[PDB]
RNA sequence: AUACAGUGAAACUGCGAAGCUCAUUAAAUCAGUUAUCGUUUAUUUGAUAGUUACAUGGUAUAACUGUGGUAA
RNA sequence: GAUGAUUCAUAAUAACUUUUCGAAUCGCAUGGCCUUGUGCUGGCGAUGGUUCAUUCAAAUUUCUGCCCUAUCAACUUUCGAUGGUAGGAUAGUGGCCUACCAUGGUUUCAACGGGUAACGGAGAGGGAGCCUGAGAAACGGCUACCACAUCCAAGGAAGGCAGCAGGCAAUUACCCAAUCCUAAUUCAGGGAGGUAGUAUAAAUAACGAUACAGGGCCCAUUCGGGUCUUGUAAUUGGAAUGAGUACAAUGUAAAUACCUUAACGAGGAACAAUUGGAGGGCAAGUCUGGUGCCAG
């Protein structure tokens, strides 16, 4: 039944309507702003103990 | 009703439209309840999707059982008890009961290799292994969904720490699980990956943060569809080409048909493809093409007949496309051997004229005298010398998989191809047949497991020249930073894996997890001299085995599961039953890799020499914070070495490898009798004792091995060349030279022992041969005993022989090879060998007379 | 209730579990009747056994505790 | 001693036995004594146990008992047919079975066979074998064989539904109370059992008043004849009650139903039964044939 609600999932137009310490960690995850990809950009890596921090490959 | 985030449906819809796969990570106890919803969204987007679902778990299912009758009884009792209404079934049970779900343990992941499934579920995140992850994802068709359930509290806590700050790693109270940690970061890079909670809230950490619904709706199909109409009249080509799924596959079949048409028996066709690109389907179709063309004697060879099931299945589909009917045009013969599990061995065809398709073991090359066509499926897994023999005066089809199953290193295929340069025809299949080319998931998968790594020639070395080995310096590699997924580390990890895969013969995908997680393992790199990312020249992997590992083992047994194994400590234990060597801490060189093109420049030997110095002490906390990263490479001085007694190696015995280790002062201690099935090579263990350490036990081990080798040359090592056996003896004797002590020394044969070994008549018989009054065949009796005494060194300095003569005596006495067989091996005329053989025995007679 | 003592899941013991559908068969079915000095008989009813002991053993286990295999 | 009758009952001797049994049990009460020790001696029941008899049954067994039959005259020894001896087995008698011995038994007074409104004995997927109990060759269980068929990760597992009930479509819901039955039993249960579910007598009306009209009806082919309180397509009054709308009690294991019973319940009594038949008549209407205005 496409139009009707089967199980708990209902589809109208292009939007779908579904019926539904961990909580503190979960809501913390939901609120993170930066992407993982962006976070690498600020991080520089040292090849050697006293070497310069290299950020991006040449 | 809660409005679901528009990102989740847009991802599934986009994947179906583009036939790209999508990864969903569900975090929460109720994660299972969301799977029915995701399945419904997948189907509603397109009704052409495959409905089968793959469920993978480790030991237990999450709160249910896959036995229909058992669930029904529990439901019926609950209904009778009144706990549940008569006809109520919440969505999860309805999803399991109706849908076609295949429940598979992680251990038996080999069963699912052939099949294809619409959706994949991986129940347990912690137990994930590279092989289980590559095998399962490859079975998801385009537009399918891969679901991973991170339900464990610790896994969530790892997810929490990693997202808030990337550098920090959550480490509980010896397995580090770096692969799972490195795995999580790789998802953030993936554009088709969403990480979600049990409430269907999109956690922002995922890479698919900005997915937008694509507008409503390829060139490859157009280039494929058109080719099919143009050949529809041309039977048998039209029916067979119709089965092709991709442009590359059709070209391969047409090229195979072309070779079948030429009818010339001196050509080789080499098919190279990635796994799942349809190599077996193309070969099976071509075998059907050769059947209709008229070929009578068609052969198929593979390491086992069981692997050929897919090939045989497509042959029948080719036969069906050609109108052949079972039990009328062809008959199927299955194996009676229980080991092959009723695998198809032979198909006899009765149309027009009698034609036969049959499976042959690769070793049985003698029967190929009348062969018209042999199909070598998975030639990578067959030993090279056997493959050489199989290349006879007939049409040859070779199928080799690159980075599939165990397969082989890419260079070994190049070493195969360069040998062919017999006219050679090369075909490559690139397009995958289960999904769109360039799927982000596949590119994601290859990056994570480092499968598609290719070695690259460095122009900078050419401009500056190859560094002299003395200039190079060995640097320790910090594993934590290497598997941190920083772009520099990923590129360096990319380069290290290239040397790994290229050189050695077989590498399983689990090897990456073994390197990252195992605590005993350490990594060393022979970087070029410092003056850009440094590119390695030689990489060594060490595994600390001995008394040091007992603490880890005791902890593992406390957990209730022994971890890993100590090969050399145990191997020596059964052979010699030496209690001391078990307590002796030592290191095992798991693998040494060098650039093949820079082979013979001594980089490998240089790396070992520096490695030996480091553990000797001649060069005398960087763990990631546990709830800014440490340097990637550590100089030897910066880290203190462990206290070690010996360095051990384990490898398949080959002349090049044995010579390499022999030059590095290693001593053989054991040589396995049963050759390894994949390679045909015998596993050999060699040990090296460091200075400042007691060396008596090694010498006793070496002497015992030499005696065992001499007696065992007849049983299973008769295949070894006489030079090879002589060299292995020589290396062991070098261990005696290591000991300047004279406490142990070889003993010269007495008169009494000589009398017992040889009766007086035998001495007369030997003397007559020296004087030429006697034939050779009568003295066959004394040769093996003479060889035992000579290589036992009982004669001593009185009798000595050249290298060629020693090979001759070793062959007849110990290998039991005939004289004429020796003539071929040593490239000598048969008459010459007998003359040299007589010269040896005259020296033998003179010594005995001198003793008398 | 200083052996337990009310009630009592589980388990061991004890007792009892003894309408339909097809075929067909002339005093071999069946009804009445005789005998059991030719028999078995749970149960009910009446009679009936003078020929370490201030209480023996696990030669004993369930239920129960706990560790696991399996798709079941 | 008993019976009509006994080697029957019963007693004794000599032995035998995979020699049986002759309370190592439980509840309630705590009396009588004294030799004060918790010393001796105890009341009411239950559950057990040997033998005999009785009862409930079961198994064999004596004799009698309405079809047509000869166009059914021989049947039985046809792997016992008829009898004796001995043994095996049964709970026992016995050709019930076995070894030896005799060659018999039924019948024209109808053996044997045939037909029958002789509904006027068998099994639980199909044959074979076995197990429990006082009672079974068990609608229970097990083994093998033969077929049917289900689940599966294809390594195995399990079933008797190869059933039942329907059509050519609702068999369900409430109970052990009433009569009976089983049990460690007054109390538990019983799809035994019970309860419910889905051609026949009435009504659609009865009784008055007023007003206004002169025709109404019957017979007869014909012409005509015969007889008198009739018609309304008029107005109007107060009484009667049933279907229904329904408060109760009684009822029943409870409940439906039956019986009984407050209030309301009629003029279009619209609180609006039908079925069939025979005749008319009408237009600025339609069609057809003609000898105007007609005929169909
Ligand atoms: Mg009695
Ligand atoms: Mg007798
Ligand atoms: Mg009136
Ligand atoms: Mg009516």
């Amino acid at each position: 039944a496409p139009m009707s609600d089967v199980g708990g999932v209902l589809m109208d137009k292009d939007a779908v309507y579904i019926d539904i310490e961990g909580e503190k960690l979960m809501t913390g995850l939901q609120s993170v702003e930066q992407s993982i990809a962006e976070k690498f950009d600020g991080v520089g890596l040292q090849l050697f103990s006293n070497g310069t921090e290299l950020h991006e490959v040449a | 009703k809660k409005a679901i985030d528009s990102r989740i449906p847009s991802l599934i819809r986009n994947g179906v439209q583009t036939k790209q796969r999508s990864i969903f990570v569900i975090v929460g106890d109720r994660a299972r309840n969301q799977l029915p919803n995701l399945h419904y969204l997948m189907m509603s987007a397109d009704l052409k999707m495959n409905k089968s679902v793959l469920w993978a778990y480790k030991k237990k299912l999450l709160g249910f059982t896959s036995h229909r009758k058992k669930r029904e009884n529990k439901i019926k009792k609950e209904i009778k008890r009144g706990t549940r209404e008569v006809n109520e079934m919440d969505p999860f049970e309805s999803f399991i009961s109706n849908q076609n779900i295949r429940y598979v343990y992680y251990k038996e992941s080999e069963k699912i290799l052939g099949n294809t499934y619409g959706m994949c579920i991986l129940q347990d995140f912690e137990a994930l292994t590279p092989n289980l992850l590559a095998r399962t994802i490859e079975t998801v068709e385009g537009g399918g969904i891969v679901v991973i359930l991170l339900k464990s509290m610790s896994s969530l806590k790892q997810l929490y720490t990693m997202t808030m700050d990337v550098h920090a790693r959550y480490r509980t109270e010896d397995v580090v699980a770096r692969f799972n940690e490195r795995f999580i970061l790789s998802l953030g890079s993936n554009p088709n990956c969403l990480v979600v909670d049990d409430e269907l809230n999109v956690l922002p950490l995922s890479g698919a943060k900005n997915v937008k619904p694509l507008p409503p709706k390829p060139p490859k199909q157009l280039e494929l569809q058109e080719l099919k109409e143009s050949l529809e009249d041309v039977q048998p080509a039209g029916s067979l080409v119709s089965l092709s799924k991709t442009v590359n596959q059709a070209h391969a079949i047409l090229s195979f048909i072309d070779a079948i048409s030429e009818k010339t028996l001196n050509f080789t066709v080499a098919l190279t493809a990635g796994r799942g690109r349809g190599k077996s389907a193309a070969l099976g179709i071509s075998i059907a093409a050769a059947v209709s063309h008229g070929y009578s004697n068609i052969f198929v060879t593979s390491p086992s007949p069981e692997n050929l099931k897919t090939l045989f299945e497509f042959i029948f589909k080719g036969f069906d496309a050609l109108g052949y009917q079972e039990h009328i045009d062809y008959d199927i013969i299955q194996s009676t051997n229980p080991d092959f599990n009723k695998a198809i061995v032979r198909v006899d065809i009765k149309r027009d004229h009698r034609q036969t398709i049959q499976y042959i073991v690769p070793q049985d090359h003698q029967v190929l005298g009348q062969a018209e066509l042999v199909v070598i499926d998975e030639a990578a897994a067959i030993p090279l010398p056997i493959v050489k023999n199989l290349l006879g005066p007939y049409l040859v089809f070779m199928a080799s998989t690159i980075n599939g199953y165990e397969g082989t290193g890419r260079s070994l295929s190049l070493k195969l191809i360069q040998q062919l340069r017999r006219q050679l025809r090369e075909i490559s299949l690139d397009e995958p047949i289960r999904y769109a080319p360039g799927d982000p998931i596949e590119k994601w998968l290859n990056k994570l497991l480092c499968l598609d790594v290719t070695l690259i020639k460095n122009p900078r070395f050419a401009t500056r020249g190859t560094p002299h080995p003395s200039q190079c310096n060995l640097f320790v590699v910090n594993r934590d930073t290497l598997f941190s997924y920083h772009p520099v580390s990923e590129n360096f990890l990319e380069k290290m894996m290239a040397l790994y895969v290229s050189s050695h013969y077989k590498n399983s995908p689990n090897d990456l997890q073994l390197m990252s997680d195992a605590p005993a393992h350490k990594l060393f790199v022979l970087l070029p001299p410092i003056d850009r990312i440094p590119d390695p020249l030689c990489v060594i992997q060490i595994a600390l085995e001995g008394e040091i590992s007992k603490e880890s083992v005791r902890n593992s047994l406390s957990r209730g599961q022994r971890a890993g194994g100590d090969l050399i400590p145990w191997l020596i234990s059964q052979q010699f039953q030496d209690e001391e060597f078990a307590s002796l801490s030592g290191a095992r060189i798991v693998r040494i890799a060098t650039n093949p093109e820079y082979a013979s420049m001594g980089y490998g030997s240089r790396a070992i020499e520096l490695l030996r110095d480091y553990f000797e002490g001649k060069f005398t906390d960087y763990s990631i914070k546990r709830v800014t990263l440490p340097p990637l490479l550590l100089k030897l001085s910066e880290q203190p070495p462990h206290y070690l007694h010996y360095l051990g190696v384990s490898y398949g015995l080959t002349q090049s490898l044995h010579k390499f280790w022999k030059n590095n002062s290693f001593v053989p201690v054991y040589l396995r009798q049963t050759a390894n099935d994949l390679t045909g090579e015998h596993t050999c263990v060699m040990l090296n004792v460091l200075e400042g350490r007691e060396s008596n036990w090694l010498v006793e081990f070496a002497k015992d091995f030499r005696k065992r080798f001499l007696s065992l040359l007849s049983y299973d090592f008769h295949k070894f060349t006489a030079v090879q056996a002589l060299s292995v003896i020589e290396s062991s004797k070098k261990a005696q030279d290591l000991s300047d002590d004279e406490k142990h020394d070889n003993k010269e044969l007495t008169r009494t022992h000589l009398d017992d070994i040889f009766s007086p008549f035998d001495l007369k018989r030997l003397d007559s041969y020296s004087n030429n009054l006697l034939d050779y065949h009568v003295i066959g009796d004394m040769i093996p005993m003479l060889a035992l005494l000579y290589f036992g060194d009982k004669m001593g300095d009185s009798v000595k022989l050249s290298s060629v003569q020693s090979a001759i005596l070793l062959a007849i006495g110990l290998q039991r090879k005939n004289i004429d067989t020796i003539a071929k091996e040593l490239n000598l005329p048969s008459n010459q060998t007998i003359a040299m053989f007589a010269k040896i025995m005259r020296k033998m007679s003179q010594y005995f007379r001198q003793l008398l």
